[PDB]
C-alpha cells in the first residue's frame, strides 16, 4: 500500500470527483491523493481503521460512529461554512415545515416527516433526540426505530431498515431497491433531498440544516413560501434561525486513525488543495464544488475551506459536550 | 446507463477498481467462514501490490523532481554542481516517463 494520502468515495460519482482532484493536485506539483471506493460512510469508516484508506469526510453522527470500537478514528479537519469574512464552524439542525399550517414542534404525531438519512445529524439524532419524550419508547429489546414509525404516521428515513420498518420508508422517492438508500440513488437523501420530499408535498416536516433552505430555493418569495419550528412551540420565517433552531452542532469533519493517522499529510494536502482550488481559485477545478445532478460530493458544496483540528481532541470533544452527550442519551 | 471509456481506463481507475474487487472477495470470503475464491484472491492482491509499488515510486519521484527544480530555481548561487542538478533532473524524468509506461502495461496483466 502507498505511503501517500488515499482518500474514501462513498460513490461512483464521488470517485470521478476525487480522480479528478488527483489528476489536478499533479498537475499543479501539490501532495498527491488517491482514491478508495466504498459504498457507505459505514465501509469507510472500516476501511480506515483497516488501513486500507486514511480519510473521509463524515457527519456529526458519524464522526460518533467512528470513534468508538474497534474503530477509534479522531476528527483531524473541520469543515468551514459560511463566508470568506464570516466564517462558520457550526451549523443549525432545523424543522422545515409549510406555511399555512399551524401545528407546533409539540404537535408532530401522525404526521408525515422527512429526513437526511439515519444517524445523521440535523436529520435524525437532533430530530429523534429532540421528539424522545413524545415517543414513549421503552428502551430495548425494542429499537428506537420502532417508536419513530409509530410516532410519524409516514416518513422518509434514507439507510432505514426497509424489512422491520416499512413506514419510514413509505415516503421515499427511490425506484425498485434503491428505495429508501442511503445514497444519491434515492431522490430524498441527505440535507437536499429531504427538503425535495417536504417541496413535492409528500412530506409535513423536513429535518435538515439552516442553509439548505437558501441553497436550493433562490427567489426570496418562495422561500417566504416556508417557516421554521422553534422549540418554544413557534412558528418563524426562514431567515430567522438563530432565534429558531433545534441544535447548533459542529460542521462535519475529515477523520483518520487515532495511531498512525498520517495526520500531518492528510492536513498538508488540505490545506494546498483550498489555496490551488477552494472559492474563485481556479477555473479549471473546484475542491467544494459538485457538477449538475450531484450534491455535496467528498466536501459540502457551500464550504469554503479547512480549519485544522488541535492535537488533543477526539472524537467526543471535537463533538462538544452537549452533542456527544445528547447521542448516548438517545441509545 | 451510460459510460466513457478513457476515464475508466486511465491507470488511476483501473487500480481503484481492482482494490475494490480485492475489497469484494474477502468480504465475500467471510461470509463463507462463518476456497478456488482464495486462489483468485492472491492473484488481484499480488496484482494489486505491483500496481502500488509502481505508484508510490511515481508520487516519489514527483517530489524529488520537485524539490529539484526548486533548488535549481535558486540560481544565482558552481556551474557544475548546478549542472549535477540539471542532469539529475532530467535522469529522474526518464525515469518518470519509464515507470509510468511500466504501469499502463502492467494494468493489462
Ligand atoms: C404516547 O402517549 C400519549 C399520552 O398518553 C398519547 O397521546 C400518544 O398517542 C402516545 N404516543 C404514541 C407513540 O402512540
Ligand atoms: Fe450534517
Ligand atoms: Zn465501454
Amino acid at each position: 500500500r502507498r505511503r501517500s494520502v488515499q482518500w474514501c468515495a462513498v460513490s461512483q460519482p464521488e470517485a470521478t470527483k476525487c480522480f479528478q482532484w488527483q489528476r489536478n493536485m499533479r498537475r499543479v506539483r501539490g501532495p498527491p491523493v488517491s482514491c478508495i471506493k466504498r459504498d457507505s460512510p459505514i465501509q469507510c469508516i472500516q476501511a480506515i481503521a483497516e488501513n486500507r484508506a486514511d480519510a473521509v469526510t463524515l457527519d456529526g453522527g458519524f464522526i460518533y460512529e467512528a470513534g468508538l470500537a474497534p474503530y477509534k478514528l479522531r476528527p483531524v479537519a473541520a469543515e468551514v461554512y459560511g463566508t470568506e469574512r464570516q466564517p462558520r464552524t457550526h451549523y443549525y439542525a432545523v424543522a422545515v415545515v409549510k406555511k399555512g399550517g399551524s401545528f407546533q414542534l409539540n404537535e408532530l404525531q401522525g404526521l408525515k416527516s422527512c429526513h437526511t438519512g439515519l444517524r445523521r445529524t440535523a436529520g435524525w439524532n437532533v430530530p429523534i433526540g429532540t421528539l424522545r419524550p413524545f415517543l414513549n419508547w421503552t428502551g430495548p429489546p425494542e429499537p428506537i426505530e420502532a417508536a419513530v414509525a409509530r410516532f410519524f404516521s409516514a416518513s422518509c428515513v434514507p439507510g432505514a431498515d426497509k424489512g422491520q420498518f416499512p413506514n419510514l420508508c413509505r415516503l421515499c422517492a427511490g425506484t425498485g431497491e434503491n428505495k429508501c438508500a442511503f445514497s444519491s440513488q434515492e431522490p430524498y437523501f441527505s440535507y437536499s433531498g429531504a427538503f425535495k420530499c417536504l417541496r413535492d408535498g409528500a412530506g409535513d416536516v423536513a429535518f435538515i440544516r439552516e442553509s439548505t433552505v437558501f441553497e436550493d430555493l433562490s427567489d426570496e418569495a418562495e422561500r417566504d413560501e416556508y417557516e421554521l419550528l422553534c422549540p418554544d412551540n413557534t412558528r418563524k420565517p426562514v431567515d430567522k434561525f438563530k432565534d429558531c433552531h433545534l441544535a447548533r452542532v459542529p460542521s462535519h469533519a475529515v477523520v483518520a486513525r487515532s495511531v498512525n493517522g498520517k495526520e500531518d499529510a492528510i492536513w498538508n494536502l488540505l490545506r494546498q488543495a483550498q489555496e490551488k482550488f477552494g472559492k474563485d481559485k481556479s477555473p479549471k477545478f473546484q475542491l467544494f464544488g459538485s457538477p449538475s445532478g450531484q450534491k455535496d460530493l467528498l466536501f459540502k458544496d457551500s464550504a469554503i475551506g479547512f480549519s485544522r483540528v488541535p492535537p488533543r481532541i477526539d472524537s467526543g470533544l471535537y463533538l462538544g459536550s452537549g452533542y456527544f452527550t445528547a447521542i448516548q442519551n438517545l441509545r | 446507463g451510460s459510460h466513457m471509456d478513457a476515464e475508466e481506463v486511465a491507470p488511476q481507475a483501473k487500480i481503484a477498481e481492482l482494490e475494490n474487487q480485492v475489497h469484494r472477495l474477502e468480504q465475500e470470503l467471510k461470509e463463507i467462514d462463518e476456497a478456488p475464491l482464495q486462489s483468485k484472491l492472491d492473484a488481484k492482491k499480488a496484482k494489486l501490490s505491483k500496481l502500488e509499488e509502481l505508484s508510490d515510486k511515481i508520487d516519489e519521484l514527483d517530489a524529488e523532481i520537485a524539490k529539484l527544480e526548486d533548488q535549481l530555481k535558486a540560481a544565482e548561487e558552481e556551474d557544475y554542481f548546478k549542472e549535477g542538478l540539471e542532469k539529475t533532473i532530467a535522469a529522474k524524468k526518464a525515469e518518470l516517463e519509464k515507470t509510468e509506461a511500466d504501469l499502463k502495461k502492467a494494468v493489462n496483466e
